[PDB]
């Protein structure tokens, strides 16, 4: 039935505000105080149903810089009131491996792992330059901030100075009138349409799209004293919560419909995206339910979570052993969907009467992981272990998979775009639907295979036979030809490979002798590269955490003269596993 | 002297800084006492920062038409097997004079010694006064002012008409509620219209903040009314309100027994504009930090020990921790508007001020020996009254290094019970700092007329009032 809950020990949160996110690649992020806490995605062939073996939780210390550092607080005033910088909200990119953090001082900074990339900044004012929310572009690689002017500033990327990402200001939109300083307090960005909200709870929407179009924005709700609790967007339908209300707004046709909640204690919306049925899950500390988003809102109960939750919460009635001899409530510190949206993670806590504070470090939580449906799929919205997690959370059910797909059936249905330049050709394959399914399934089976991929590789090389004049490239395609039990080009050299301190030469023959190892001229046998099938002479490898296949780290290889084919591979798969598409770990 | 400390703490803005120029200069002399001249409108140093619940004059928008309060059965004997507050006479000792006051009596200073001080000690039904409150006012009350006194025994509210320049006064109304203990007592000030007094606000131990019209012209000097239905009762089912401050003439902030803070609209109650959790439990006090130059901001301390300042526009992004205490049962907090700072105690025995725009610049003010029980500040002057659990009122000037940036402060009174005699002593006696006694609340009159008046009660029921000087 359900995965065993994950202990998060001796952390604390600044507020009851939703501090949980679940990143594409399967990582959990909690915005705890004073550091972010991370649930590192881990692979174990078996977990006795303990989500402990899916995420190992760790402190994720970061180095926030204050762009406003030397700036005297102004219209806000509460600005640099707290000098030391710590994280408030955190949202990983839905697209790239990458993540932004709003700090307590209105800075939005972008991070690759821990190294900061660029701290978003622009124009002037200060009012203009201090932020209260940010959203990632769900379609391409950009980001939006909201500032204290009631304005949205947009940032695009490349710029580069050699392959280092780097953001820059791109455009803005004013939302409130000039003679006013309500701030932007919410931005949800979905597909082709963007919706934001202001301090005065007025709400706006636009189409940011063909960018040359200076995007026309339209107010979809008057200013109101009713503070917007949570704002999201379900297939071109905007959903707000309130104190005691839920409002829905059809962008599709421009019409509002809203329902009371009784609870009057603010609470969050979880969209149930795989419904073909415009459905959501309102959920609070106290209770929770389904709401269909037809013209009429409809409450059906199920909740598919509350069954599980109140089961756990009733069991805890021994630590208060039945009766009101104390006073208990379930506390939610965060909720987040799977990147693929098939599971749910809930950070929660359960306590009692009048409390006895209990210092900082001392205090634990639980993360519950639960499936939202009866079946799932390998979504493009998750990668690597994130898929594996869904697999596990769905009790080891294989995902759907197209009819007549089989694991040894050709990439792109055999129809290989060999006319492309090598690097486009590899992207082409990586994006392919088959590669994805194969990658995930490799996490399921005893012996990860990449044959369907290797064949595509081979058909590419062969096409350019007169251009395989590099011996590493040679040794490489020779090796591939062998695995594929397929006609190789002939050849007659040896190969010489190095590491910092030593060399081993190899006869081009001996690349066909064995799929796993190659043996040298001096009779020392080494393991193979696994992207390249080349010899491994060096500590400096990366390792795929599922297959344990070891890949040559080209970024640490000054010594060896890799040819177009062989290098183009090692560059391209320097960080991602071809076997399961999880990210490779420096060993 | 203090040139870019003041810039560091308050920002630029040639205006606000000039307000601060007037404060530094006006009261920089005033170690323990300020010249009366500096409070008058025509003074070149006059700085007066009204609270949010003026500036609009509410009334018609809030108490409007048929929300009005209710009836009045005097009978006194009615009042008495209903709020049993007496029998006894408390034995007193002022300076060296033995007196024997029963309830409803007072001792007046101008017939005491030299008879030079102005002011009295009054014996409210003692015991004790929950909170009291001088309702700032000048609008057909030449030198006449009203001050409310909340008292518990089911428990009630007394109302005093008083002269500013002689500190005479009468008890004008005794309103019996059954709201139990009542605190954060304060007058709206946006309530007026004719047909007597102003209108009055408080949280009750029933968990609701309620407002009531105080009304009764002198066709009967002293009445006994029975408030039976408040004009307005902000409430939230399953939560209980523990503290409230005004945000505008038409909105309030409040905290709850559960850690939540809400914003309520007096034109439209019941449905709170927001309701979010801020603390772990019982919120002991919440105060508003109004400034003509920054977004108004709210502070909040609880039994959890924490003390935050946030902006209601969006708490989530503004929540700022000033400090965390060893979690008192009482941590009283007020906003002292001339320095834009909150004045609060920790748990124990030290006053601190923290500017609302500079949470990092905590200045300790005083710290002595006994859990500080209450504190009073003003719109007119930067002086802080502060009453401890040892029964002692302390005055002191904010303008610490708060407008000084390179000393501290004196006691005006000290109550004392007997070690068997039944003799309560007050000590006029000067002394500078480098049960059935203590102090439950102390507040300034805050009008240009009686700006130098203040009141302070102790749990014993002895409410004393003075006009400040050099004895």
């Amino acid at each position: 039935k359900l995965l065993k809950d994950l202990l998060v020990d001796r952390k604390e949160f600044e507020d009851w505000k939703n501090n949980l996110t679940w990143a594409r690649d399967g990582t959990l992020y909690l915005t705890t105080f004073p550091d972010i806490s991370i649930g590192q995605p881990k692979y174990a062939k078996d977990i006795n149903c303990n989500s402990k073996n899916l995420f190992h939780v760790k402190e994720f210390p970061l180095e926030f810089e204050n762009k406003l550092d030397f700036e005297l607080a102004q219209q806000n005033g509460l600005l640099n009131s707290q000098p030391v910088c710590y994280p408030r909200v955190c949202k990983p990119s839905p697209i790239d491996d990458w993540m932004a953090v709003l700090s307590n001082n209105g800075n939005v900074s972008v991070f690759k792992d821990n190294k900061m990339l660029t701290n978003l900044d622009s124009k002037g004012n200060l009012s203009s330059r201090t932020y209260h929310c940010f959203e990632w572009n769900p379609i391409e690689s950009s980001i939006v901030v909201g500032n204290e002017d009631g304005e949205l500033q947009f940032f695009s990327i490349r710029k580069n100075s050699e392959n280092t990402p780097e953001f820059y200001f791109e455009s803005s939109i004013r939302l409130s009138d000039a003679g006013s300083k309500d701030w932007v307090t919410h931005i949800v960005w979905y597909e082709d349409v963007l919706v934001a909200a202001l301090s005065n709870n007025s709400v706006f929407s636009m189409t940011v799209s063909a960018s040359s179009h200076q995007p026309v924005s339209r107010m979809i709700q008057n200013a109101s004293r009713r503070k917007i609790t949570d704002l999201k967007i379900v297939d071109y339908k905007v959903v707000l919560t309130c104190p005691g209300y839920v409002h829905k707004i059809d962008l599709k046709n421009y019409s509002i419909s809203s329902l009371k909640t009784g609870s009057l204690e603010n609470f969050h919306i979880i969209p149930l995206n795989h419904e073909k049925e415009s459905t959501i899950l309102l959920m609070s500390n106290k209770t929770s339910y389904k709401v269909l988003l037809e013209d009429e809102l409809h409450v059906t109960a199920d909740n598919i979570i509350a069954p599980y939750l109140e089961k756990k919460f009733k069991k805890w009635s021994t630590i208060w052993n039945e009766f009101n001899n104390y006073e208990t409530t379930l506390v939610i510190h965060g909720i987040s969907l799977s990147p693929d949206g098939y599971s749910i993670a809930i950070v929660y806590d359960m306590e009692r009467v009048a409390f006895k504070y209990k210092i900082a470090s001392e205090q634990s939580f639980n993360i519950m992981f639960a499936p939202l449906y009866h079946t799932w799929t390998i979504s493009e919205r998750a990668v690597g272990l994130a898929w594996y997690q869904t697999y596990q959370i769905y009790n080891q059910s294989l995902p759907k998979l197209p009819e007549n797909f089989s694991m040894n059936k050709k990439l792109l249905n055999g129809n290989y775009p060999i006319s492309l330049d090598f690097q486009s050709y590899l992207n082409a394959l990586m994006k392919s639907e088959e590669m994805r399914i194969i990658m995930f399934l490799n996490m399921t089976i005893d012996k990860p295979s990449i044959l369907s991929f290797l064949e595509a590789l081979y058909e590419y090389a062969i096409n350019k036979k007169s251009e395989l004049t590099n011996s590493f490239d040679l040794a490489c395609v020779l090796s591939i030809a062998a695995i594929l039990k397929r006609e190789a080009p002939i050849y007659n050299g040896t190969l010489l490979m190095k590491n910092s301190f030593l060399e081993e030469t190899f006869n081009l023959e001996s690349f066909t002798a064995d799929p796993e190892t190659v043996t040298s001229t001096t009779n020392n046998t080494w393991k193979r590269c696994g992207v390249t099938l080349l010899p491994i002479l060096t500590t400096h490898v990366k390792i795929c955490p599922v297959s344990k296949q070891r890949v040559i780290d080209i970024k640490r290889d000054d010594l060896n003269d890799y040819g177009w084919f062989t290098r183009g591979l090692l560059e391209r798969f320097n960080e991602i596993s071809v076997y399961c598409g999880t990210t490779l770990e420096v060993m | 002297s203090a040139r870019d400390k003041i810039e560091r703490i308050y920002g630029l803005n040639k205006e606000k800084l000039l307000l601060l120029a007037k404060v530094k200069e006006g009261f920089e002399t005033s170690v323990f006492d300020f010249p009366f001249k500096n409070i008058q409108p025509d003074s070149p140093y006059f700085v007066c920062l009204d609270p949010p619940c003026k500036k609009e004059s509410a009334y018609n928008k809030v108490i409007g038409d048929k929300n009005r309060t209710v009836y009045h059965e005097i009978n006194k004997t009615e009042f008495e097997n209903m709020i049993k507050l007496r029998t006894k006479r408390l034995k007193l000792l002022i300076g060296e004079v033995d007196a024997e006051v029963s309830t409803g009596d007072k001792i007046e200073f101008p017939v005491l010694a030299n008879g030079k001080r102005r002011g009295f000690i009054y014996n409210v039904g003692g015991t004790d006064i929950a909170w009291l409150n001088i309702e700032e006012n000048t609008d057909i009350g030449k030198d006449i002012q009203y001050l409310a006194v909340a008292v518990s025994q089911s428990s009630c509210i007394q109302i005093f008409k008083m002269n500013t320049s002689t500190l005479h006064c009468v008890k004008v109304q005794t309103i019996v509620h059954s709201f139990g203990e009542v605190w954060d007592l304060k007058w709206h000030e946006g309530c007026h219209a004719p047909h007597l007094v102003g209108c009055l606000s408080f949280v009750s131990q029933e968990g609701t903040i309620n407002f009531l019209e105080i009304i009764d012209n002198a066709t009967d000097v002293h009445v006994f009314k029975m408030c039976e239905k408040p004009s307005l009762t902000l409430s939230l089912a399953d939560s209980l309100i523990t503290t409230f401050d005004f945000l505008s003439p038409t909105t309030v902030v409040c905290g709850f027994k559960n850690g939540f803070v809400a914003e309520f609209d007096l034109t439209d109650p019941e449905v709170p504009s927001f309701y979010d959790q801020v603390h772990d439990s019982y919120i002991l006090s919440v105060s508003t930090a109004y400034s003509d130059f920054e977004d108004t901001v709210v502070s909040t301390v609880a039994v959890d020990g924490y003390f935050y300042i946030f902006n209601p526009k969006d708490i989530a992004t503004t929540k700022t921790t000033v400090s965390r205490f060893r979690g008192s049962n009482l941590v009283p907090v007020v906003y002292c508007p001339q320095i834009y700072s909150y004045i609060y105690s920790d748990g124990a025995s030290s006053l601190r001020a923290v500017p609302s725009r500079a949470a990092f610049a905590v200045h300790p003010l005083v710290s002595r020996e006994t859990t500080i029980t209450a504190i009073g500040v003003s719109r007119l002057h930067p002086m802080v009254l502060a009453g401890s659990a040892d029964g002692s009122l302390i005055i002191t000037n904010a303008a610490r290094r708060l407008l000084h940036g390179i000393q501290k402060s004196l006691r005006l009174w000290k109550w004392d019970y007997s070690i068997k005699d039944d003799k309560y002593r007050i000590d006029s006696s000067y002394e500078v700092y480098p049960h059935g006694i203590n102090i439950t609340c102390t507040k300034w009159n805050e009008t240009s007329a009686g700006g130098k008046c203040y009141a302070f009660s102790n749990s014993a029921g002895l409410l004393t009032l003075e006009y400040l000087s050099l004895e």
